[PDB]
């Protein structure tokens, strides 16, 4: 498992 | 969706061949992300492989890319050695609705480097190259007139020049700013999150140093130091190895209460057992110092004695200081005995 940006 | 151009998601449907404005000739997509998508393509202008970062057809993320395509314009502004461990912007353009900033071309990051290791770890010695280079890279975004805060370091975003060689760059300044100049209090991935971001404090250019501290210890070890499934999680796994935070930080921290409770006497505790009582799993154990480094792999490896993972484990708990104030800072890292 990979976050992972947080998005827009 | 934009005439058949892009998709119900608003990505531009990638076709290899292609031939853009009588100059770049797409190869194929090496890369999807949350943003868009990044192209190899041939520029026969310059004659030269690019890889083409395409953005999404929305404002927001237009909005973001203008940001983006600002800070690394800014930092092309200074000629200094530094702005190499920075991805090169070489320019920008609107393609059929979308943004597309043209970079140099990279190999691939160092998550996928450890992926060639079996996630057992890169030497010390490499390790120690990437950390210099970033420390290197750190100091040319604390340059004061760019005060540059990445806000997304982790090894996704750091990537390779070529296969066979050590030279690294940072890229995706998409979740950047400058200091005073914040937008966001949800940022920086996970894994790499500093506790600032964490307790919904105040945060600057700090931030990207303790991302660091975690990526190079997960670079020898091959494994995220504090992979939390969840901000409690986060803060739980951080509080395993480095303690509970000091009560001077907590005090000030508006968020203090989604992981701690502070009893009326002022002393700070954990929310009211999975998780190894605080500060008990120690780095000296996790890099594996006295025990032969990672797994004891590096047994009677040259630049893997006690001596070095000594003042590796040093300069990483410098910085994973709790403390944005005294965490070390890019300069005086650069200066660590770790280096000599
Ligand atoms: N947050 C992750 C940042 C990447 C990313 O890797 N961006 C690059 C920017 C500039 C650049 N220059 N050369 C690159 N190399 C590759 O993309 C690549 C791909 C596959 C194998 C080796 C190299 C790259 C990649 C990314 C991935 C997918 C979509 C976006 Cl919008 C950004
Ligand atoms: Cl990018």
């Amino acid at each position: 498992a990979r976050p992972g940006t947080p998005a827009l | 969706y934009n005439d058949g151009y892009d998709d119900d998601n608003y990505d531009y449907i990638v076709k290899n061949g292609e031939k853009w404005m009588d100059r770049y000739e797409i190869d194929s997509l090496i890369g999807k992300g949350s943003f868009g998508q990044v192209v190899k393509a041939y520029d026969r202008v310059e004659q030269e492989w690019v890889a083409i970062k395409i953005i999404k057809n929305k404002k927001a993320f237009l909005n973001q890319a203008q940001i983006e395509v600002r800070l690394l314009e800014l930092m092309n502004k200074h000629d200094t050695e530094m702005k190499y461990y920075i991805v090169h912007l070489k320019r920008h353009f609107m393609f059929r609705n979308h943004l597309c900033l043209v970079f140099e071309m990279l190999s691939y990051n160092l998550y996928d480097l450890l992926r060639n290791t079996n996630f057992r770890g890169v030497s010390l010695n490499l390790t120690r190259k990437f950390a210099q280079q970033m420390c290197t890279a750190l100091l040319f975004l604390a340059t004061p007139e760019l005060s540059i805060i990445h806000c997304d370091l982790k090894p996704e975003n750091i990537l390779l020049c070529n296969p066979k060689r050590s030279a690294i760059k940072i890229v995706d300044f998409g979740s950047s700013c400058q200091l005073g100049q914040r937008i966001y209090q949800y940022i920086q991935s996970r894994f790499y999150r500093s506790p600032e971001v964490l307790l919904g404090m105040p945060y600057d250019l700090a931030i990207d140093m303790w991302s660091l501290g975690c990526i190079l210890v997960e670079m020898h070890t091959g494994e995220p130091l504090f992979s939390g499934a969840n901000e409690v999680d986060q803060m739980n796994k951080i509080v395993e190895v480095l303690g509970i935070p000091p009560a001077h930080i907590l005090d000030q921290a508006p968020k203090a209460r989604k992981f701690f409770e502070k009893l009326p006497d002022g002393t700070w505790n954990l929310k009211k057992r999975e998780y190894k009582p605080p500060g008990t799993r120690k780095l000296h154990n996790i890099l594996g110092v006295e025990t032969g480094g990672p797994g004891g792999r590096r047994a009677g490896e040259s630049g893997h004695t006690v001596a070095d993972y000594l003042k590796f484990k040093d300069l990483i708990l410098r910085m994973l200081d709790y403390d944005p104030k005294t965490r070390i800072q890019p300069y005086y890292a650069l200066q660590h005995s770790f280096f000599k």
